[PDB]
């Protein structure tokens, strides 16, 4: 019959001696079982329990991306010294933090903007100097010297477009997708999205002509997005995919009138946040603040791709004895820091994958420590 | 560039009566000519626009009639303050053209 | 309650530089165009030149060596200059709206004009 | 599942045409039977037209079919004609250049629509860009080509109907009738636009640019709380009132919150009379849309595509398959739930990207309809289903499945972006598809087998 057994299974890194047990972000551990091995018999399930710690001072990574529409100049006047104002703030969480910049408007082709010479040469009025419309633009790669993105933001022009919705998904995509060009780390990554309109998706380019469905790769160039008049916009599942597999946890900061457009999406995209931005940007950092703290403060968790006759089941013991079932068995709420909850993973099998040590993994969503299940056939 | 020719410039009528204003342009412009009165004293003011469309505050005694490259403007029954200027604007293409104008006279 | 009032001086040398000023009220001149007729003393109307909703202007092509148009958003105010000429005495000149962008009309609404002597 | 997928013929157009983009049966009377492809970026004899599109006439049978484009318009761009006197030189008054004429191909009896959602003029007045949108009505098998172009209005911008992109979708009703959607009026707002050949004719006068065509039909403005729905996105005809004049059938994918909602607007006067309600945000409910009888019942019933639908595995990974929803009528009138509902295979697929009725394809007494999902397949080429009609409804599992037989390239075939049946080219009592395949420049066409 069915057997299971346990080769790694480190304990977490507690660092109760005090300040002085500093340590790197791989050698802090979160997830205490990181690799197990069971053997199925056909219909027979196998159980085993799951340890997760939240650590104290993992370093964080933000991303700021900002919608450069004439209705935003006020936001960018306040988000000028958001280099200091939000670094001093962050200082309090975590002791290593990183920000960048980076900006959007729209596609350039003929729906979405206006593309007679002098409109292209300035989208706005002649008194609204704006700038050409662009699609994405990387102006801050992430970095630790806030004077630096005070300045840098504070060099950036306004421009404008034609329709009211805004191209942000081709820059998410683009920061999500990009990698070393951004500077990730393999710590807490947050993507600030921040914008006061709605936006375009997959089906949109039909308009335009762009029929040709996003890719997902890395297209800057100069850190601009050049292939925004080739490929279409991602999709809301294209995101999702990406997103979670990138580690990215995106925060909305969108104004009180697209709150319930951006609700929904907050709904369908996994491991975010969604906040009331003012009409300038005054309250942006208190903001960041609750939405890490509603992030950071909820675990979830995923698992591979199994074989056709393998199925996976959750239960969840979180703290003060709520319990959960399900797809919502896989999730738990309010895990402080320094806390402790359990998961109980339930594995079956219906057939015999011919006889083959197949493998899968289960993460926390949001990092990159795994727990690496190694499973093989009795038949 | 259209050029636009109003037939009558000056015009004898007495209060009661009825008169026809005609304007001509130099090519086709379908139905887009506008009318316009001037008293002495005050600005100029849209009477009809789209050949036969009268503006709001209008008096249902103006009419407009025409298109292509015929138009006229009648004044049904004559109150001693119609009595004034009066230009054709044809706007169908830039830049804007006007008729020389007319003027009615008491009888 | 639209309403285009104009404004300038009255009286000016061959050699000065002539400017008007129409005031608007009852509209934003970001959302109408203002254009800039003339009448001499016993011609019809002419167009002159406009200043576009968005700022940028146009010119009737036998002056546009002569004009220069501009504005003042925030004063409602558009402006009007000129190269001042003798036998140009005693012209009038109009400011009049017009949409250009969405539903297209007519001059809708003139000011009351300007009486402007060289000498 | 008797479609003759062995040895379909295909049609091949030039490289980069975007040959097969739309694609439409021809037959003007005499059984001169044919095939009308859509090329929108193909290159055309036109002076100074750099890639303005072309339609090519696809003759039916002696072995081997050659397809020639059909002179539409031989005329370049028209000269704005104040520009002509003026001293600054001539000017365009209108853009031909990357129109995407023949974006798409209608035809009823010996008429043939083509449209340029992608056409753009600068008004007479101020020197815009609107891209209105423009269409060519061929008469009388081509003895008559008339310009349609309801868009080009006093409207002139993205407040008005400047942006409308008049012919982005249209169709003919059985009257004749035409029948075109504007998702760009109003700020987006969409629009739908109809007139009778008789009106277009009657009122046709091509030397004015802006000319109003009296008795047209069209949708009214609403307020700013509606923008950017893309009224029109998709259009379809179909009886569902109880009358003899089709009633109009529009899609608007972004309408309610980013929610699509398909309205059904009453054939005689342009006005509302259904409502449905997609079930995802952003899954573009109302892509696509057909309208046909599929339960046998005489009363036509409504299909609508959402290809951007995302689903859940029973593993738990979320994945984008497309969907596709049923709404069968009834005497009372029609429900506003599906009571079916198709979901695709594969990620990424977009199974509900196009939509067409079948007609009776195996002649059984219950209409049968055709899904595409350009991207389906394990090569991503693309693939097309067939799903049989039936006393209950449309069947839940597909009879047959169609994939390209040649090899997949560097670049995606979009197999099954655009379909056509109902119609039978060899003469036998089955009807007949043809499915574009534009990433490589094809049209294939497909014969029910007895
Ligand atoms: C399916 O779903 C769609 C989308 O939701 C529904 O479509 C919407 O339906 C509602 C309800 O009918 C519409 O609102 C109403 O619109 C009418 C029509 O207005 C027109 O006619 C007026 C004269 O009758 C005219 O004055 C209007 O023009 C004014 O307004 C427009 C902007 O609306 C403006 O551009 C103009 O300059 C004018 O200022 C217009 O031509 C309207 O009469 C209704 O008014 C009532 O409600 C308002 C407040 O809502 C109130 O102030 C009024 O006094 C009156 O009580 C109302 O606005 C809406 O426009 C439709 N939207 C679209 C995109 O079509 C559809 O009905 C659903 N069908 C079914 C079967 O469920
Ligand atoms: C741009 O500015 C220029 C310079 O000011 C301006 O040119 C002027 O145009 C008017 C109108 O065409 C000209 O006036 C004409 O003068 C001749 C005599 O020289 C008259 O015969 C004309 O009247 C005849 O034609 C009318 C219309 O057909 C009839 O109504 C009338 O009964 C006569 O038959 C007319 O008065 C003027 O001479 C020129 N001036 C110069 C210096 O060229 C031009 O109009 C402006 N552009 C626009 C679009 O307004
Ligand atoms: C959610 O799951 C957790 C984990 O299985 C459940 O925890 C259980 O809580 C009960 C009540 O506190 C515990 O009962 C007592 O436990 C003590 C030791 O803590 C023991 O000495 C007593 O004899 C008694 O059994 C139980 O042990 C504990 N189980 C575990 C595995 O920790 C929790 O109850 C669940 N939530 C609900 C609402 O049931
Ligand atoms: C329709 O016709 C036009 C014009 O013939 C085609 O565009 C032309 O395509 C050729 C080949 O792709 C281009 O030549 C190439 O230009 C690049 C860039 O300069 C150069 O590096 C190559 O070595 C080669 O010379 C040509 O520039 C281009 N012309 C224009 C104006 O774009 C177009 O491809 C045709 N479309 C279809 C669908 O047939
Ligand atoms: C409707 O219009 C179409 C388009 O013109 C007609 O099809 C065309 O008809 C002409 C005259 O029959 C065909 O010309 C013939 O071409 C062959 C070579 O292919 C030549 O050997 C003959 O001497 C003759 O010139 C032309 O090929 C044909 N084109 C296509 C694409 O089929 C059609 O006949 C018209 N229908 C009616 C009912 O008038
Ligand atoms: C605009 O779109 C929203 C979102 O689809 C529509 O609200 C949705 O309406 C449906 C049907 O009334 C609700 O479904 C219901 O859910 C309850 C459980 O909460 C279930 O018991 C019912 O059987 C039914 O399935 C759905 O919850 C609701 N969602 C939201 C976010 O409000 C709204 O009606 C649409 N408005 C228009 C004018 O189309
Ligand atoms: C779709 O639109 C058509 C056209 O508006 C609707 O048909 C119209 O229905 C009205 C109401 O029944 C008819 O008015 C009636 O006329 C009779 C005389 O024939 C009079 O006695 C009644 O008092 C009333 O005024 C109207 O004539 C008729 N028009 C046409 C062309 O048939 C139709 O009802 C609409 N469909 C739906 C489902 O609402
Ligand atoms: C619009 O803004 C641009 C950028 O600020 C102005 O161009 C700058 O002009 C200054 C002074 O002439 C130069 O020192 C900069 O090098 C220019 N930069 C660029 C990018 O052009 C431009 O003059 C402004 N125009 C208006 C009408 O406001
Ligand atoms: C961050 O984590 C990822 C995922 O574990 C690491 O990806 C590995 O990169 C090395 C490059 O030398 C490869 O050899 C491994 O095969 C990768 N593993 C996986 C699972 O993708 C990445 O290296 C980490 N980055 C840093 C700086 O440690
Ligand atoms: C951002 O908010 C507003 C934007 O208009 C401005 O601050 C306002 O300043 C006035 C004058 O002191 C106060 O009466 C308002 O209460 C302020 N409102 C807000 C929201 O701050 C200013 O542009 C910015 N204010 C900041 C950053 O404090
Ligand atoms: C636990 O989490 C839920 C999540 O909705 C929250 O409402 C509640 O206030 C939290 N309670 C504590 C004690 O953290
Ligand atoms: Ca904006
Ligand atoms: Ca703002
Ligand atoms: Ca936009
Ligand atoms: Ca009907
Ligand atoms: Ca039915
Ligand atoms: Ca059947
Ligand atoms: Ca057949």
């Amino acid at each position: 019959r069915g057997s299971k057994d346990i080769k790694k299974n480190k304990n977490v890194t507690n660092r109760s001696k005090g300040t002085a047990e500093k340590l790197k972000p791989e050698d802090i551990t979160q997830i205490q079982p990181q690799q197990l091995v069971l053997r199925l018999r056909s219909g027979e399930p196998q159980t085993f329990t799951l340890k997760f710690k939240r650590a104290e001072d993992y370093p964080i990574d933000l991303y700021y991306l900002m919608d450069l529409s004439y209705s935003m100049k006020d936001d960018l006047e306040n988000v000028k010294s958001l280099g200091t104002d939000l670094m001093n703030e962050m200082r309090r969480i975590t002791s290593d933090f990183r920000i960048g910049f980076g900006s959007f408007v729209e596609k350039t082709v003929m729906p979405y903007i206006s593309t007679t010479p002098a409109k292209l040469r300035n989208p706005c009025t002649s008194e609204q100097n704006c700038t050409s419309p662009f699609s994405y633009k990387n102006v801050l790669s992430l970095t630790n010297k806030g004077e630096v993105f005070n300045e840098l933001v504070g060099k950036q022009r306004i421009s404008g477009n034609l329709d009211s919705p805004e191209g942000g998904f081709d820059a998410i995509m683009q920061v999500a997708v990009c990698g070393s060009l951004i500077g990730w780390r393999n710590v807490t990554r947050l993507l600030v999205f921040s914008t006061d309109a709605g936006f375009h998706f997959a089906g949109d380019g039909k308009l335009g002509g762009i029929v040709l469905p996003n890719d997902g790769q890395c297209h800057l160039e100069n850190n601009m997005y050049t292939m925004s008049h080739y490929y279409d916009y991602p999709s809301i599942a294209h995101l999702v995919q990406k997103l979670s597999e990138n580690n990215i946890q995106t925060i909305f900061a969108v104004t009180e009138e697209f709150q319930p457009v951006y609700k929904e999406l907050k709904n369908l995209i996994p491991k975010s946040a969604v906040g009331t931005l003012s009409a300038n940007s005054s309250n942006v950092i208190q903001l960041i603040i609750d939405a890490y703290n509603s992030l950071s403060s909820e675990v979830i968790l995923e698992n591979g791709k199994l074989s056709e006759g393998v199925t996976i089941s959750y239960k969840s013991y979180c703290k003060n004895g709520v319990n959960g079932t399900g797809e919502n068995g896989r999730k738990c709420s309010n895990i402080s820091i320094g806390d402790e909850v359990q998961f109980e993973i339930s594995i079956t099998s219906n057939k015999c994958p011919k006889k083959d040590s197949d493998s899968f993994k289960i993460r926390p969503l949001g990092f990159t420590e795994e727990v690496e299940v190694i499973l093989q056939y009795i038949c | 560039d259209v050029q636009m020719t109003q037939s009558p410039s000056n015009l004898a009528a007495s209060p009661g009566e009825s008169v026809s204003i005609n304007c001509k342009a130099s090519k086709r412009i379908s139905k887009y000519l506008a009318w316009y009165q001037q008293k002495p004293g005050k600005a100029n003011k849209l009477l009809i626009y789209s050949g036969s469309t009268l503006q709001s505050g209008t008096p249902s005694r103006f009419s407009g009639s025409g298109s292509g490259t015929d138009f006229t403007l009648t004044i049904r029954n004559l109150e001693p303050e119609d009595f004034g200027l009066y230009y054709c604007q044809q706007h169908k293409e830039y830049p804007p053209t006007f008729g020389a104008g007319t003027k009615l006279e008491l009888k | 309650d639209v309403q285009l009032m104009e404004s300038g001086p009255g009286l000016v040398q061959p050699s000065e530089t002539l400017s008007l000023t129409c005031t608007v009220s009852g509209f934003s001149l970001t959302s109408y165009n203002v254009h800039w007729v003339r009448q001499p003393p016993g011609k019809g109307l002419e167009w002159m030149g406009v200043m576009w909703s968005g700022g940028s202007t146009d010119y009737n092509s036998t002056l546009k060596s002569r004009l220069s148009i501009s504005r003042d958003t925030s004063q409602n105010q558009v402006f009007l200059k000129m190269n001042s000429l003798q036998s140009e005495d005693t012209t009038t000149y109009y400011c009049a709206r017009d949409r250009t962008m969405g539903m297209t009309t007519p001059f809708d609404y003139w000011g009351q004009g300007v009486m402007v002597t060289v000498s | 599942f008797n479609l003759d997928a062995e040895a379909p013929a295909v049609l091949s157009g030039p490289p980069g045409s975007f040959f097969g983009f739309s694609v439409e049966f021809y037959r003007p009377g005499t059984d001169g039977v044919s095939v009308l492809v859509g090329a929108p970026k193909a290159n055309t004899s036109q002076p100074g037209v750099l890639q303005g599109g072309a339609v090519y006439l696809c003759p039916w049978g002696a072995s081997p079919t050659q397809c020639t484009p059909i002179e539409f318009d031989s005329k370049g761009s028209r000269l704005l004609e104040s520009s002509l006197s003026s001293s600054e030189g001539e000017e365009p008054v209108e853009y031909k250049s990357l129109q995407w004429f023949g974006a798409t191909v209608r035809a009823h009896g010996s008429s043939i629509l083509a449209c340029a959602p992608l056409y753009s003029w600068r008004t007479e007045k101020e020197p815009l860009s609107d891209p209105v949108g423009t269409c060519y009505l061929s008469t009388d098998n081509f003895t008559r080509i008339l310009e349609y172009a309801p868009c080009r209005s006093d409207f002139s911008w993205a407040a008005g109907q400047g942006y409308c992109q008049g012919g982005f979708s249209a169709e003919f009703t059985k009257t004749g009738r035409v029948v075109l959607g504007g998702p760009g009026s109003y700020f987006w707002q969409g629009q739908i636009l109809s007139a009778t050949q008789e009106q277009i004719a009657e009122s046709y006068y091509p030397e004015y640019l802006i000319n109003l065509v009296q008795g047209q039909l069209q949708t009214r403005q609403a307020s700013s709380i509606y923008d950017d729905s893309y009224l029109g996105y998709s259009v379809a005809v179909g009886e569902f009132s109880g009358d003899d004049t089709e009633d109009f059938v529009a899609g608007v994918p972004k309408g309610n919150l980013t929610y699509g909602y398909v309205t059904i607007l009453n054939g005689s006067d342009i006005r509302s009379l259904y409502n449905f309600s997609g079930e995802q945000m952003a899954s573009y409910f109302g892509y696509a849309v057909a309208a046909t009888d599929v339960n046998g019942d005489g009363l036509d019933d409504l299909l609508v595509g959402a290809p951007l639908l995302m689903d859940r595995t029973p593993d738990g990974r979320p994945q984008e398959v497309g969907r596709v929803y049923v709404y069968l009528q009834h005497p009372a009138g029609i429900e506003p739930t599906p009571t079916l509902t198709l979901t695709g295979h594969d990620e990424f697929g977009r199974f509900g990207s196009s939509l067409t009725p079948l007609g009776d394809l195996d002649q059984d007494g219950y209409n049968d309809v055709a899904i595409g999902a350009p991207f389906g397949g394990e090569t991503q080429q693309g693939v097309v289903f067939v799903f049989p009609g039936g006393p209950g409804g449309l069947g839940s599992k597909p009879s047959q499945v169609l994939q390209p037989l040649w090899a997949a390239s560097h670049t995606p075939d979009f197999f099954g972006s655009a379909l056509r049946g109902g119609r039978d080219l060899d003469g036998n009592g089955y009807p007949d598809l043809i499915v574009g395949s534009f990433g490589v420049d094809k049209a294939v066409v497909y014969r029910g087998r007895p």
